[PDB]
């Protein structure tokens, strides 16, 4: 194997999920990279936590926002022999979860213990390049990061890291309800 | 009457500056004992610790109240002695401070120190930055980051004296502006100041043939009872695999001016058993008067005919170890009146014209001094 | 499988351990880069080890300290056959051991048999970029590398090198006790 | 060390100036102070506005630090003092832990005391605003990994 | 190293001086009663008696171990009250005190005095001369010659404060 190397940049953890004990098939969620929100499809044993670092702070209460954020996601197994894995993950980046609308990326990996991926994407907006979360004003639309998961008896934890990029600009405030400490 | 109080002078953001009256802030006495051996502490103690302990002078609160000062810390050690005896003292400041350190002369004297011997000096001053990599500092920063010092006995009495004394010293702010001093690692400058303690040569009276040496693979450190002693400009210099440039010592006499020798040094190689013939080799003739007390020799690079590695592995033999050395012999005999021997302290302040070749992996181990 | 090829530099071994023979549970560890520490979370029988490496020398023995720094951490592991490995190591870059902190990087792998990560970080401070350890100055910290293992029967000798980068800088002496060989 | 928000009943409040300040790990700059009076023009007092380290225990000759006097006139009612980049040493750390002791915390404050007594003749209190507004001369160092939790206010 | 230590500027014979930061020696804050009358002393001392008790500023030992003194004393006052209520304060000094004196408003406004209201003024200032028929003066001078001063109350209150 070849050595692991990631980006040279500093990634603060937004999100943090645990799959529940006892599932009976697929499971899948779905995060708000610029809204602060999951949306478990599910019932409930799922445990969901969103921190409080700083780049997730400034994504949520800033009101017009512009320029590259850099994702890496961490897939977390658990203790099992590597001739019995077999789960597989689908993630989607979508801008919108209503049906109409197409993914914009779409990855499909199967790494048995545990697997690392990253990439990267650009928040421009009508405005002067500036767009607002979920407005009507020009139909403004978020980023969403949907996970489908084959056997979450086997993949467990989930972490969603974000980093801001050197171009990045934010203009305005957006009032907001006080953030639970965790 | 009603004056507006915004317009007064209490927001003065100037440093404290003056006469030496007017700039002084602490004054320190410590008790040297009558009966002291070499390598004792007289004191070693963070200087928070002793600078708001009794000590209300012009410059006190003014200090204490003051959040960037731009002058250096100039220091003034007054004690004296006559001709008949003799030591040596060192006063050496440092940075920072960790858990159960070592109060050796090689490792507190690396950054800043004075090293003097009181019975060839009325007084000795020296001045320095407690913050090496910025221009200004100030009470809380020395509170704050643990800045240390020490007053060490690095050679005890040649004679005793009648009873125990009483050195004091006075601090005050020099009209000096701070000044950094940073060792990068990529780019290197052109002069590397080291003040590496070498050791001490004691040669006794009455030895016909007697020559020291010192290895001048000086990275590694110092070597302890199954330990080692480092600093960081040992640490430094041992990043490179060889180095090479024109040395520049310092010699400072520690016994009694009435033990007299002439000392030739020189650069050989190997192990030699005291040939007569061995000042045929480019030699430097030291012979210290009574005023006489540190002597600085430079010996040049074209003494050198390449680089040589900055560690040798100490478990090697005599006739595997390629690095040269710095020879001392006595001249003549050992003259003197009293007891007592005749105590030399070699320290490598800096290298001009520093060269360094390549990227040191490391020998673990070093050799004692002296 | 591709070729294994690594930093062109040359790194210094600072730290050394090795599990002990018989575990029951998880094993967790922390490293300090700057300070030269290590503190095993768990009861005795760790080997633990901290060289005399002139990198660990001059990041020990100097106070301000201003540059990049390269580690590379290299895992092995037992004699055990490819079909049974079942151990992950999770890897905590962090700032400091405080419950309030949040760790700077993440990773998280699993390969069978031994493993080979490489990263770097910066050392910058308030003073004009130049960092003092642990000081009560600033409030400034270290840097830790926290360690968490799931089968400590399987992979046993940890390796951490150093290896500082050309635009690194000291300043300034740390009187400390001397260092016991090995 | 005003990063990181402000303290709430298990909760944090946040704004995007304080986030956006939040992402460097140390800042530098001179601060700019505005304070305006809350209380009724009849409520005088002398405050002495100054910057300290640690936590005092008034000690009265603590005006040796160069601080600024304010006195409220009856038409006065916001004043501007601004403290120069030359009471500052170094950068100090945008956030701190609020679990930490007094002596474990090495940021400086700003300290306000009352030169003379509080007098009046009703039965009020003496109340003050103070807004940081701007940081000129502003240098970032660093990035913060972030640190959960903050201080209350007043 | 071996200097020469006279030659050393350990001989600065001149007097304090700089802003009014670094000029400050003393602070004193005396208490004023809810319910004064006219006539009675809120305070009465030597200088020296008051100068050397827990006072220790950026110029304070530098004025202890100084022989001449080739400035003024400046003295600012401030204490400030609302408009509805009005007092009068004297603060009076003296060269010079005897035995069992008198606290009238005539006997020690006659040297040096400050005599203001502090529902009009928010602070009152004054400079005086501690030495009448000289130019210069010294804290060893002040304890010598027995140096008064004295804070009274010389009109109470028109209405009373909290």
């Amino acid at each position: 194997n070849a050595v692991v190397r990631s980006s040279p940049g500093i990634y603060s953890n937004c999100f943090s999920l645990r799959a529940p004990l006892k599932p009976d098939g697929p499971k899948s969620f779905t995060c708000d990279l610029m809204g602060g929100g999951v949306v478990t499809d599910g019932d409930t044993g799922w445990q969901v936590t969103v921190r409080n670092t700083p780049v997730s702070n400034l994504l949520r209460t800033a009101a017009w926002k512009r320029g590259t954020v850099h994702v890496q996601v961490v897939l977390a197994g658990a203790s099992v022999k590597r001739s019995d894995w077999d789960s597989t993950v689908q993630i989607f980046l979508r801008q919108s979860m209503a049906t109409s609308s197409y993914d914009a990326k779409i990855w499909d990996i199967c790494q048995p213990g545990a697997a690392m991926l990253e990439f990267s994407f650009d928040v421009v907006g009508p405005n002067s390049g500036f767009e607002m979360w979920d407005s009507n004003w020009a139909s403004q639309t978020s980023w969403f990061l949907e996970f489908l998961i084959s056997n979450p008896a086997q993949n467990t934890l989930f972490e969603v890291n974000l980093r801001l990029d050197e171009n990045f600009s934010v203009a305005g405030t957006t009032l907001m309800p006080p953030f639970v400490l965790d | 009457m009603d004056v507006d109080l915004f317009k007064l002078s209490l927001d003065d953001t100037s440093s404290v500056k003056g006469s030496l009256l007017d700039t002084r802030f602490a004054q320190v006495r410590v008790v040297i004992p009558k009966a002291m051996a070499g390598g004792n502490e007289l004191l070693n103690s963070n200087l928070y610790d002793i600078l708001v302990v009794d000590n209300n002078f012009r410059a006190a609160a003014a200090l204490a109240h003051t959040h960037i000062i731009e002058g250096q810390i100039k220091c003034v050690c007054t004690i004296n002695l006559p001709e008949n005896t003799g030591c040596c003292l060192a006063l050496c400041v440092n940075s920072s401070n960790r858990g159960q350190f070592s109060t050796d002369i090689y490792t507190i004297g690396s950054q800043d120190r004075m090293l003097w011997n009181p019975a060839c000096s009325k007084n000795s001053t020296f001045t320095f930055n407690p913050n090496p990599c910025g221009t200004g500092w100030s009470l809380e920063f020395l509170r704050r980051t643990k800045f240390h010092i020490s007053v060490v006995c690095v050679s005890g009495w040649s004679a005793q004296p009648q009873t125990d004394l009483v050195m004091t010293m006075d601090f005050f702010v020099a009209n000096v502006p701070c000044v950094p001093r940073i060792y990068n690692l990529g780019s290197p400058g052109q002069t590397l100041w080291l003040n590496r303690w070498m050791g001490k040569l004691s040669f006794g009276q009455g030895v016909s043939n007697d020559i020291k040496s010192m290895p001048l693979a000086i990275g590694g450190g110092a070597g302890a009872k199954d330990s080692i002693l480092m600093n960081m400009t040992n640490a430094y210099l041992s990043l490179w695999r060889y180095f090479h440039g024109d040395l520049v010592f310092e010699v400072n006499k520690m016994s009694s001016p009435y033990i007299k020798s002439t000392v030739t040094f020189f650069i050989g190689f190997g192990g030699v058993s005291f040939q007569p013939e061995l000042e045929d080799f480019p030699n430097k003739l030291v012979q210290f008067s009574e005023v006489q007390e540190k002597i600085e020799l430079k010996f040049t690079r074209a003494e050198f005919l390449t680089a040589w590695s900055t560690q040798v592995d100490p478990a090697a033999q005599l006739a595997n170890d390629g690095c040269p050395y710095l020879y001392a012999m006595v001249h003549d005999s050992t003259a003197s009146t009293i007891v007592g021997d005749f105590n030399l302290g070699v320290t490598l302040t800096r290298i001009e014209n520093f060269a360094g070749i390549g990227c040191n992996p490391g020998i673990q181990g070093a050799r004692l001094l002296g």
